[PDB]
């Protein structure tokens, strides 16, 4: 009922733990639309559901955090969910974006290219992603996981996520991965959440909140697929712009959590437990370092 | 003793009658704010609107240096704050108006240091 003064709905547990068949994804109110405020983007909308989501999760917000944004360039050539961000995010929040097309942004830094292209050597509180290739939106051929960005994505998490660090990354019916589903068991909890402005489409964004570096369970990427179109064909999610009108609670908690450089022995159960919590963040705290690779090539002949 | 003037072209370009720059990022925000020009988060009062600071800075916009000499951009990474009356063309407001260095707010826009 009160779905519609929520930010977005997110996967109910006793869906995560079916074992559903994947089905195509038919949404009764596809082709509607949510009302927005006047002159706001719907990317902008879209952004600030989700941050609004996240304030209700055990986000580590330490001092000097490192935020990361992938997808973050438009059709326009600017960074809508990238000033959304930083809006949220402390200030002062290390924030880097990068897009396969050039854009201007907020950002304290931005690398154009491919995804792959992009180096750090530095580790990340938290990962935020909206690539999306619209091509893999074919309805007449088979629905299988897909690669490409969502590749380097599952290796990013793993070598460049901190321990306690959270993350979110828009995926639809046809845009998904089985391996970042079963990261998604890495973490202390996680969810599809779906934007209240967006709930016509298929999207959601997979949030991994507290990562543990391992398995807390296993889970099957290509099942949970499944379940999550299964929750989408049967929970019809009403469209609303409710939450936009109300910002006074919006701005990320600045919660200063702890920073520790640790090895992966010295990982105990207590550590986990702060971890879990929100309460800890594993990482150094070096400067931030990042480059893009450039293909160096003379075409004269 | 050439450089290109983007300020006057964009000036004479809006005289002739055309479109302001668009896609100029709304912020959402609460409408309370200080009312200051240029801040590090939205900061509308009730009759002003939040934009993120580059999609309103003509140069970051064009793909050209900024008038700086070290090219450092005034709006990147921050907040300007529009009058309501004039959000249709912020990087016309942007490049037109000018910031008090006492108070911060838009001379003509806010600041009334020149009172009493
Ligand atoms: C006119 C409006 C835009 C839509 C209106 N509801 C409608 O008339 N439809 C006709 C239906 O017969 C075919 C069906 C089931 O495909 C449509 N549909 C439902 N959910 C969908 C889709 C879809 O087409 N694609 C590509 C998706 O991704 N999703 C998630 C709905
Ligand atoms: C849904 S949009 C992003 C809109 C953006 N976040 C905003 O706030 O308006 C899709 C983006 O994902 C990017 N993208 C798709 N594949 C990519 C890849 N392999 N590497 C980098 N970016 C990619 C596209 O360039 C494209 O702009
Ligand atoms: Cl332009
Ligand atoms: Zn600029
Ligand atoms: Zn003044």
């Amino acid at each position: 009922s009160s779905q519609a003064w929520q930010p977005g709905v997110a996967m109910p547990n006793l869906y995560k733990m079916q074992r559903m068949l994947l089905e195509k994804c038919d949404l009764q109110n596809y082709g509607d639309s949510a009302t927005l405020p006047k002159g706001i983007m719907m990317n902008v909308a879209k952004y600030t559901q989700l941050c609004q989501y996240l304030n209700t999760l055990t986000l580590a917000v330490p001092y000097n955090m490192r935020v990361i944004h992938f997808g973050a360039g438009s059709d326009k050539g600017v960074a809508p969910g990238t000033a959304v961000l930083r809006q949220w995010l402390p200030t002062g929040t290390l924030l880097v974006d990068s897009d396969l097309n050039d854009f201007v942004s907020d950002a304290d830094s931005t690398l154009i290219g491919d995804c792959a292209t992009v180096h750090t050597a530095n580790k990340w509180d938290l990962i935020i992603s909206d690539m999306y290739d619209p091509k893999t939106k074919n309805v007449t051929k088979e629905n299988d996981s897909k690669e490409g960005f969502f590749t380097y994505i599952c290796g990013f998490i793993q070598q460049k996520l901190a321990l306690g660090g959270s993350v979110a990354i828009k995926i639809t019916e046809h845009s998904w991965n089985a391996d970042l589903y079963k990261l998604m068991g890495h973490f202390a909890w996680w969810t599809a959440f779906v934007t209240n402005v967006n709930a016509s489409s298929s999207e959601a964004f997979l949030i991994g909140c507290n990562y543990l570096g391992k398995p807390r369970e296993q889970i099957d990427g290509y099942v949970m697929h499944a379940n999550y179109i299964f929750w989408r064909n049967t929970n019809p999610i009403q469209l609303s712009s409710y939450s936009l009108f109300d910002m006074s609670k919006f701005p990320l908690k600045l919660r200063g959590t702890a920073v520790m450089s640790l090895k992966e022995g010295q990982i105990n159960d207590m550590i986990l437990s702060l971890l879990s919590k929100g309460r800890l963040i594993i990482r150094e705290n070096n400067r931030v370092v990042i480059s893009s690779d450039v293909l160096v090539n003379n075409e004269n002949l | 003793a050439f450089a290109v003037d983007a300020a006057k072209a964009y000036k004479d370009y809006l005289a002739s009658g055309g479109q302001p720059i668009t896609n100029c990022v709304k912020m959402l925000c609460t409408h309370t704010g200080t009312g200051q020009a240029i801040t590090v988060t939205p900061e509308a009062n009730m009759d002003q609107e939040s934009f993120g600071g580059a999609s309103c800075c003509l140069y970051c916009r064009c793909h050209i240096d900024h008038p700086n000499p070290k090219g450092f951009c005034d709006l990147k990474g921050k907040y300007v704050q529009i009058p309501t009356t004039c959000a249709n063309d912020p990087v016309g407001f942007t490049l037109k108006n000018t910031v008090c260095t006492v108070c911060g707010m838009w001379k003509g826009y806010g600041c009334s240091c020149d009172q009493l």
